DNA sequence: GCTAATAAACTAAAAACTATTATTATGG
DNA sequence: CATAATAATAGTTTTTAGTTTATTGGG
């Protein structure tokens, strides 16, 4: 599903972001204006899908295309930016609030049901797919209920019109952390994470619509409507646009075939595709070569069931990908799966089939490994009920090696280093891998995109250590490396 | 290597099984004697890499022996 | 005494995400 | 020939697919 999920940034003006206010921190103006700002750059690194304003609910002097009063209307919704950036780092800091206190100043009066209003407006600005819209507010006003009731009354009534619209709003804690005392009564409406907030993970690009879907034509009688899929994905170098380096213009970069003789645009048409080999150039064509790829239709032949006790370690290829049981035109594909896995404990023998991803293009034997409706206590629905698409290799997929037979060595060695590496235990973490260069580039990038002093170079789980695992292990592992000369050379 | 063939599963089409050796002319019986008491004591690298039968020389590239290089 | 065998990167790339317009059916 | 007919034939940014890029190499 598309959808841009559009959230709003709603920070007071008065004293929330100024007032400790039960705690002893400076004006929490700085620390929220550090928090979105952490978040918009987790944004851009990680989505630029999802559309962005900033609202000040409390204005002196009203910056607002809506004009009302108490209304100041710094960042229309639109997707994260560089400007946006700017405008926020005019407001960063304690320069940013002095800032802040210069053009409309704290203190401000403030139009709560106006505030809905005019964000109201802003939601209904937008145009696109929405996937989500949220209203992210702080305030050390936890309660402020104190105004007029008939003020209360119309936010609360404005409320359930835009949770009735779907408009999410979002407040959390900034006095009173914890125990349920925060928001005293503007619990009423709404029903931390300032660690993950400022930590601003980023650079996660994921799936958001639907693609790559085929048939299980097991038989020339037989299909199945199925979708494949992936989530296992080999990160990329952000696209080198050719900008002019004067004058950053891009790049028409004219490239085509032509004749180093006679200067002329040749086509594909009047050229011929070939082989020199041997004493004869073996020549073909582009839809000659496309033939010699093009072998069947798209779709999952079943060649066969072998069981899940073949595979082994060298049965690998490139990373798996998924299949999950689709019925746009194969009635029963869900029904008839479903008895797949719950007679999959007998169905450790899995499908075998030579699958082709396209037309034009040869099928490939590709194993499918029996995925189970995982879903976690929690919800989660890891391993989504479906086949993991093992690929068979060939005789192509081998680089051979040589056979010198190494024996085992003593058992006293192998008792001695599984207590090593017991002890050693290190915590697992399937999401704890990211990449130094890949991190360190997104900094180059976040930072080489504001006039930031230095790029901070992420030190990753990734990094080994040297004495971490030499303390909770210990040189015990060298000196059960009892034999002459360790390869500690 | 005789001109014929020296001396599911059934998924569909392998090589030739075999051909007929022992029915055949009894010169050609008399020379593979004779050349079978030469094979216990020589049956070459030209045959053990893969002994050459016409069973065995006609579906596939197993003759091309797909493999690349070692690393 | 010599001279690849690679593999960082290639430089790309075919995927429906979306669908208005024509569809030629029926008021005219 | 009548004239608002309202389906397919793409429009889309898709990730993801083969790109020479690279150095140890026989003397």
């Amino acid at each position: 599903y598309s959808g841009r999920d559009s959230l709003i940034f709603l920070v007071d003006a008065s004293k929330a972001m100024f007032e400790s206010q039960s705690e002893d921190e400076l004006t929490p103006f700085d620390m929220s204006i550090q928090c979105i700002q952490s978040v918009y750059i987790s944004k851009i690194i990680s989505s630029d899908r999802d559309l962005l304003a900033v609202v000040f609910y409390g204005t002196e002097k009203d910056k607002n295309s809506v004009n009302f009063k108490n209304i100041y209307v710094l960042q229309e919704l639109d997707n994260p930016g560089a400007k946006r950036i700017l405008e926020l780092d005019q407001f960063k800091g304690q320069q940013g609030q002095k800032r802040f206190q210069d053009m409309m100043g704290h203190g401000s009066d403030y139009s709560l049901s106006e505030v809905l209003w005019v964000c109201a407006n802003l939601f209904s600005d937008v145009q696109f797919k929405m996937s989500h819209k949220r209203i992210m507010l702080f305030t050390n006003e936890d309660n402020p209920h104190g105004n007029d009731s008939a003020k209360a009354s119309r936010a609360r009534t404005k409320a359930g019109d835009l949770r009735d619209t779907g408009i999410f709003l979002d407040l959390m804690h900034l006095k009173k952390p914890g125990g349920f005392d925060i928001s005293l009564f503007y619990r009423d409406i709404i029903s931390s994470k300032l660690e993950d907030l400022l930590r601003k993970v980023r650079a996660k690009e994921t799936r958001k619509r639907a693609l790559s879907r085929l048939k299980l034509k097991l038989n020339k009688d037989i299909v199945i409507s199925v979708g494949i899929y992936n989530l296992v994905q080999k990160a990329l170098k952000p696209p080198p646009i050719k900008l002019y380096r004067e004058t950053n213009e891009p790049v028409k970069t004219k490239t085509r075939t032509f004749n180093t003789s006679t200067g002329g645009l040749l086509l594909p048409s009047d050229t011929k595709r070939s082989q020199i080999y041997g004493s004869r150039q073996i020549i073909l064509e582009k839809e000659e070569t496309e033939e010699l790829k093009r072998f069947d239709d798209p779709g999952l032949m079943l060649m066969g069931f072998k069981p899940l006790v073949l595979l082994k370690k060298h049965h690998y290829l490139r990373p798996s990908l998924f299949v999950y049981p689709e019925e746009s035109l194969v009635i029963g594909s869900s029904t008839l799966f479903s008895a797949l896995l719950i007679k999959c404990l007998e169905k450790e023998v899995a499908a075998l089939c030579r699958y082709t991803p396209r037309r034009n293009i040869p099928p490939y034997f590709v194993a499918l490994v029996p995925q189970e409706e995982e879903l976690d206590d929690q919800k989660i629905q890891v391993t989504p009920p479906g086949f993991q698409l093992v690929f068979l290799p060939f005789a192509d997929d081998k680089r051979k090696m040589p056979f010198t037979e190494k024996i085992m060595a003593t058992p006293e060695q192998v008792g001695k280093m599984k207590a090593i590496v017991e002890k050693l235990r290190f915590t697992y973490r399937s999401d704890s891998f990211e990449n130094p260069v890949l991190q360190q580039h997104f900094r180059n990038l976040e930072a080489l995109a504001l006039d930031l002093m230095e790029p901070e170079q992420a030190v990753d789980l990734t990094l080994p250590k040297v004495e971490a695992m030499n303390k909770r292990l210990g040189s015990l592992v060298d000196e059960f490396k009892e034999l002459v000369y360790p390869p500690d050379y | 290597f005789l001109p014929f063939s020296l001396g599911g599963p059934f998924r569909l089409g392998g090589h030739g099984p075999s051909f007929p050796l022992k029915g055949i002319t009894e010169q050609q019986k008399e020379g593979l004697e004779i050349v079978k008491m030469v094979m216990i004591s020589l049956e070459g690298e030209d045959g053990l890499d893969e002994i050459y039968s016409f069973s065995e020389s006609l579906r596939k590239l197993c003759v091309f022996k797909k493999i690349e290089r070692h690393s």
